[PDB]
């Protein structure tokens, strides 16, 4: 629905899930999400300052 | 004398007056002996090329297997001396009229006139004889015995061109230079 | 239901002698006892065969004495042509007449010319057909842009005598059913 | 040869009843029934879907981006799509909210 | 506002053959319109000077009592002077 | 469009009358609802079509030649775009798709200028103005053919005709076989003059194992059964000579209209002798010349067979007309209609009789094609296509029937261009800055006349499923430096389109896609032409059947 | 299997218009086109009624 | 556009007046129908007020924006 090519953002958002938790507490890569507009590749920049 | 033809095909800048008459209908290509003509001398045929038949209905008897020898070779002989007679007047190029109760040609006929290298064509209108006499100032020629070189005109290219589909005849330049002569200009077009 | 009755209706007395080692012998000559009647019924019938070329006093007696025939009503059917040399659809028609006399031999083909025929004819309305049949006029046709014009047909002028009756639809001699011995050919191959 | 038997012991029930069995693919054809209108939900998910016109016999028409709402009014002949009419309504009486993500 | 919103979705159809997509036109024109609300803002005037008979004359054109506006406006601009502030009846005026 | 006009207010005709913007506006969709069909079509990724005739029949087509031939339309205004996607498939013989889109954008887009009250005479001038500078820039951009040390041009040619087929992906196969095919069947006229008559080559309808493993055959093959199953099917050995016969050889009557008469009994069974031997005598005289095979136009009778089967002679029914003569072009043969010649006599001489090196019968899937190879005059050629159905081989006959149309134009004019929009958006930047030369009101016919040739590449996205503005507005980019370029090669940001595959820009040369440049100018006259003749209508007047 | 047709289960009723495709919003903006053109020369104090 | 079409001027030479000559026209630049001239309306006396013109593409883009996000039609009975 956002006009973009789901077999180029999909993937590209598996990849922030496929380095799972290393040694490091705190963690950000949870609110890795999509986007309907802006950047190129499409995980968003944090569902987080975003407020949703 | 201003005969406009109307040819589909092409685009209406090709539109150029020809200098010679143009003739609307193709070729039979029956034969398709000749492919290109060159120094020509064109004649108007009104009668008919066919086996000796009056106008009339006729009936032909065999009473003996030796008739039909003599019948099927003498056929072909009358088709033979006036492709002789033709070749004597050297008339190179024919123009035969429609002839709807009389058949005008036959695979025997073109036979002949494919070793000779003659073009024939079919489908001229009645009204149309005054415009290419008068045009290519050729006489035309309704008897076998009155054919000779002196009612013949002249040309010196005569082709049938194949331009993207529409095929047309054309004829370049007429040497009799009577005193009224003709214009002829084909018409192209890309719609109907 | 139709597949019995191809077997005879659909095959003449020529065509029949095909079914003779397969179908029962009563069943096929019971049928071709039948169509060699009506074959020897065609050839008494068979009183013409030329162009019947006219003059007036006899348009009296040819054209509807013909016309009625043994009088069983033995009808026949007459077509006249009014011709005139001067016209070219005269001399088409005249061509058609001839073709089709030395076929159809129970059907009278009539010619005279139209200048003799009426006091003072059209030209224009030349050349003219006329159909007699029983003493009445059953077609009075104009001239042939119905039927093509100049380039009418054998085909043609045969399709219109089955519209008034004079042939019937099936017949055999009919250029519309007389297939090409070449074309059932074919046919026999790709069954 | 002409004609079947066209399926005998038929007069138990009315001629209107009929069975629709798990066999013949049947299944894959309800499945086929849902995507009909699942992939107009599809289009209508998210900040960027996009409404729905429906015209009612009446005439009222109410443009919409949730689905238990434009399901109200649409007259449904399959029961199993209905299932997810009566599951949509079910999310919009309790909570409101997540009726796109039932369908 | 009929003749415009038409321009602007017959506007719309060549986008819409194209690969644009639904939200990215509607994006354009509402932060556009924001900006023009905005702009006549600033084209307005925030007119006190020289104290209603020359808007009147332009709301009655493309219609009959325009050429008569030199008659009805003068007796139209007391209809308006009678019905005093905040209360604003549309009623009185039947 | 909203509602129907007065029926003959005051005017008294038995049939409609409309006038106005209207009609003008039912052109605008009378074009465009023809041209819907062919949107989807156009480019490699556009997608095939099916017509169904409510009888079961149905072809699978591509191409909008046959599609709206097919389609039949009443409305007269777009039987002018029906006949010209059949006008442009007999000159050229591709981009029947893209005349229907252009035309119609074209009217599409200057519906908007006749409702400014610019006049159609003034904007068809500005749009004739555009014509001829475009033709002119096309005459510029225009590259030569040799390109490298090899010719390295018809494999690539072939790729663009081939496009968009359902045999694109094996156009590296075919690409070899169409190049290999109509550089053997060339021909020599007009002192010099070198043609490439189409059709020539034979395709036939097989079915079998798939595309990829299309045999081409180096030679002609005809498509025809054996008369006799007891005949011999091979025929080995070197100078196989070919017979090409047409007159009539089986039994037939006499004169059309004479009647046989005869009052002797005794020679009545003599004359049917002679007719049953007069027949036979030239079957006879075949044999003397010793021709392995005949070939004859009409039917063989069985009283013919049974010397060719003793003989040993393959004699083939039910051949046509325009076949044999390219058989006896390239057997080098002549043709003969009858036997004789100037003299009386009659006979037959061995001059008659073509020569080739070996004549196989092949059957495959209920097909029986005589393999006719090793020509020496002249060489031949044929292409067996094969596939899953006949409807299938209509989409591959005419892939392959527009692929020798464009490989013929790119041999008789070695100038060409590429492909992927390229030319179409380079007229753009071209038209602009001669649009404000020209000043007064043909700026914005000319103007719009440049937006409208924008929607070949724009279609090619469209119909990709992919973002066509970024690819649009950067072919846009490229394009706007090239006629900035600044000369002193270095002249680059030309020569290049879009690559659907991959979404990306790139250059067309090292891609592998042509096409010649005759195809754009006739395409662009014949799109003009079309728009001049709708632009051009103000009022109808049909007359109902009487 | 109570009756030898079987027909099949249509998703919505008979006779409800057609669906997704190419042209129908475009259908809708040429219907507000349509009606915009019946407005179109009512505009200013030289129009029409 | 159209305020100008039916006066039975051309629109080409109007449009191009107007967008070439805002610069002196700053904001009461607009099309005269008396002297068949284009000039400033403040010396004309005509006035119109603003809230026509927010209310107008307010609802103007209110209204294209409801059936852009709309790609259905469904219609029962
Ligand atoms: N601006 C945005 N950016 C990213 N994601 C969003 C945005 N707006 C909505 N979403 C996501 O889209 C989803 C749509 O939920 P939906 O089922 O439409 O909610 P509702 O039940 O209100 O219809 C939400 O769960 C949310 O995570
Ligand atoms: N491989 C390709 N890459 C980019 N564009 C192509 C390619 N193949 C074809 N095209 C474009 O498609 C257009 C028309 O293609 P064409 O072969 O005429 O289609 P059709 O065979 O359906 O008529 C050409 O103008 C060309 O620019
Ligand atoms: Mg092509």
């Amino acid at each position: 629905t956002a006009g973009l090519d789901v077999n180029e953002v999909l993937p590209n958002l598996y990849a922030a899930h496929n380095v799972t938790e290393p040694g490091a507490v705190k963690t950000d890569h949870l609110y890795k999400g999509v986007d309907i507009d802006g950047e190129s590749d499409e995980g968003v920049k944090d569902i987080r300052e975003e407020n949703i | 004398d201003i005969r406009l033809v109307k040819k589909v095909g092409g685009t209406i800048d090709d539109t150029e007056m020809i200098d010679g008459v143009v003739l609307t209908q193709t070729a039979i290509k029956s034969a398709g002996g000749p492919t290109r003509k060159e120094k020509a001398k064109i004649g108007l045929i009104q009668f008919q090329i066919s086996p000796p038949k009056p106008d009339t209905e006729n009936n032909i008897i065999v009473n003996d297997y030796r008739q039909m020898d003599k019948i099927l070779k003498e056929e072909r002989a009358y088709l033979l001396n006036i492709c002789k007679k033709i070749k004597k007047a050297k008339c190179n190029v024919l123009l035969i009229q429609k002839s709807i109760l009389r058949d005008a040609v036959n695979d025997l006929a073109l036979h002949f006139l494919s070793k000779l290298n003659i073009m024939v064509v079919k489908d001229i209108e009645r009204e149309e004889i005054e415009f290419l006499s008068k045009g290519l100032g050729c006489k035309p020629i309704a008897d076998i015995e009155l054919f000779t070189e002196d009612r013949l005109g002249s040309a010196d290219l005569v082709e049938e061109i194949d331009s993207d589909g529409s095929k047309i005849v054309r004829v370049t330049g007429i040497r009799n230079n009577n005193a009224r002569p003709t214009v002829s200009v084909v018409i192209r077009g890309a719609n109907n | 239901a139709k597949q019995h009755e191809n077997r005879l209706e659909d095959k003449d007395l020529s065509d029949l002698e095909e079914l003779e080692d397969d179908e029962d012998e009563d069943f096929l000559e019971a049928y071709k006892i039948k169509r060699l009647n009506e074959i020897r019924k065609l050839q008494e019938r068979s009183k013409f065969g030329e162009v019947f070329h006219i003059n007036k006093p006899e348009y009296n007696k040819e054209v509807t004495l013909a016309s009625q025939g043994k009088k069983d009503d033995g009808g026949v059917y007459v077509f006249v042509h009014l011709s005139l040399q001067s016209k070219l659809q005269s001399r088409i028609l005249s061509h058609l007449f001839q073709s089709a006399a030395c076929k159809f031999r129970e059907i009278k083909f009539v010619e005279i010319p139209a200048n003799r025929a009426i006091e003072n004819y059209p030209e224009s309305n030349c050349p003219t057909l006329i159909v007699y049949y029983r003493g009445e006029v059953i077609k009075n046709m104009i001239t042939l842009l119905e039927l093509g014009g100049n380039n009418s047909k054998m085909e043609d002028f045969e399709d219109f005598m089955v519209k008034v009756g004079a042939v019937a639809e099936g017949d055999n001699r009919l250029i519309m059913n007389r297939d090409d011995e070449e074309s059932r050919e074919e046919r026999k191959l790709h069954y | 040869s002409l004609r079947l038997p066209q399926n005998p012991n038929a007069g138990l029930f009315k001629q209107g009843y009929n069975s629709y069995s798990n066999a013949d693919g049947q299944i894959i054809k309800s499945i086929a029934a849902i995507r009909e209108l699942h992939q107009m939900c599809l289009t209508s998910m998210g900040p960027c879907g996009r409404n729905k016109i429906i015209v009612n016999h009446l005439g009222k028409i109410i443009i919409t981006n949730d689905a238990a709402t434009m399901l109200r009014e649409l007259d449904i002949v399959h029961p199993a799509v209905k299932v997810l009419v009566m599951a949509t309504e079910q999310q919009k009486i309790d909570m409101g909210d997540g009726t796109n993500l039932v369908m | 506002v009929t003749i415009l919103a038409g321009e602007l979705m017959k506007e719309a159809k060549p986008f819409l053959e194209e690969g644009i997509s639904s939200h990215l036109i509607m994006k354009g024109y509402r932060k556009a319109v924001s900006l023009a609300v905005e702009k006549i803002n600033e084209l307005a005037v925030d007119i006190t000077s020289e104290k209603l008979e020359r808007c009147a004359r332009t709301a009655m054109s493309s219609k009959l009592i325009h050429n008569n506006a030199d008659f009805f406006v003068k007796m139209c601009v007391d209809a308006v002077l009678s019905l005093d502030r905040n209360d604003l009846d549309d009623k009185l005026i039947g | 469009q909203l509602f129907n006009n007065s029926r003959s207010d005051t005017l008294f005709l038995g049939g409609e009358k409309i006038s106005g913007d209207d009609i003008r506006n039912q052109n605008v969709l009378a074009t465009m609802a023809v041209a819907n069909v062919v949107k989807s079509s156009l480019g490699p990724v556009g997608l095939d079509k099916m017509l169904v005739d409510d009888i079961g029949d149905f072809t699978v087509t591509n191409d909008g030649a046959t599609i709206l031939s097919l389609l039949d339309v009443q409305h007269p205004a777009g039987k002018i775009l029906v006949e010209l996607a059949q006008q442009q498939d007999r000159e050229i013989g591709d981009g029947t798709t893209s005349v229907v889109i252009i035309a119609s954008e074209l009217l599409k887009r200057a519906n908007e200028l006749v409702k400014n009250k610019i006049h159609p005479t003034t904007i068809i001038t500005g749009f004739r103005v555009a014509l001829r500078e475009a033709i002119r820039f096309i005459n510029e951009v225009l590259s030569t053919s040799v390109d490298t040390l090899g010719k390295e041009t018809l494999i690539n040619i072939a790729k663009t005709s081939m496009s968009s087929k359902i045999i694109g992906a094996d156009s590296d196969f075919f690409s070899n076989m169409v190049v290999d095919a109509l550089l053997a069947v060339k021909t020599q006229n007009s002192k010099g003059e070198i043609k490439y008559p189409v059709k020539a080559v034979n395709v036939l309808k097989a079915h079998g194992k798939s595309a990829t493993e299309s045999l081409l055959v180096p030679g002609y093959a005809l498509n025809c059964t054996v008369a006799s199953q007891a005949m011999p099917k091979r025929i080995a050995g070197g100078n196989v000579k070919i017979a090409c016969l047409d007159l009539n050889l089986q039994k037939a009557r006499m004169a059309m209209g004479v009647q046989i008469n005869i009052d002797d009994p005794e020679q009545l069974e003599q004359i049917r002798k002679r007719e049953a031997g007069i027949v036979l005598e030239r079957v006879k005289k075949i044999i003397d010349a010793g021709a392995q095979v005949v070939l004859t136009t009409k039917g063989i009778d069985d009283l013919c067979l049974k010397e060719f089967v003793e003989a040993k002679i393959m004699g083939v029914r039910r051949c046509k007309k325009e076949d044999l003569r390219r058989i006896a072009r390239a057997t080098g043969a002549t043709l003969v209609s009858s036997m004789s010649n100037l003299e009386g006599e009659e006979t037959f001489e061995s001059s008659y009789l073509g020569l080739c090196d070996e004549v196989v019968q092949a059957k495959f899937s209920d097909d029986e094609c005589i393999l006719i190879k090793g020509t020496s005059k002249h060489s031949s050629s044929s292409i067996i296509l094969r596939g899953a159905n006949d409807y299938s081989l209509d989409e591959m006959e005419r892939s392959l029937h527009d692929s020798l149309s464009v490989v013929k134009r790119t041999l008789e004019s070695g100038n060409v261009v590429p492909g992927g929009g390229c030319v179409e958006a380079a007229l753009n930047i071209y038209l602009d800055n001669f649009a404000t030369t020209v000043g007064s009101r043909e700026q914005l016919a000319i103007a719009e006349f440049a937006a409208a040739l924008l929607i070949i590449p724009k279609t090619l996205a469209v119909n990709a499923a992919k973002d066509s503005s970024e690819l649009v507005a950067k072919l846009r980019s490229y394009h706007a430096a090239s006629q900035m370029a600044k000369p002193e090669k270095r002249r680059s940001y030309r020569n290049y389109g879009l690559d659907l595959i991959r979404g990306k820009i790139v250059d067309e040369i090292h891609a592998g896609v042509l096409e010649p440049t005759i195809s754009k100018v006739k395409s662009l006259k014949s799109a003009l032409e079309a728009c001049v003749a709708i632009l051009r209508i103000d009022t109808m007047i049909t007359v109902d059947p009487e | 299997n109570f009756g030898s047709q079987t027909p099949t289960i249509v998703v919505l009723k008979e006779g409800t218009d057609a669906s997704q495709g190419k042209g129908q919003i475009i259908s809708n903006i040429n219907a507000c086109v349509a009606v915009q053109e019946a407005l179109k020369p009512t505009l200013g104090p030289l129009g029409s009624d | 556009r159209q305020l100008c079409e039916n006066a039975g001027f051309d629109a080409i030479e109007i449009l191009n007046k107007l967008r070439l000559a805002h610069s002196k026209g700053e904001k009461w630049y607009g099309v005269v129908f008396e002297t068949e001239n284009i000039g400033d309306n403040f010396a004309k006396f005509v006035w119109e007020p603003a809230l026509v013109k927010i209310n107008a593409l307010n609802s103007a883009t209110e209204a294209t924006n409801l059936i852009l996000s709309v790609d259905e039609t469904i219609t029962n009975k």
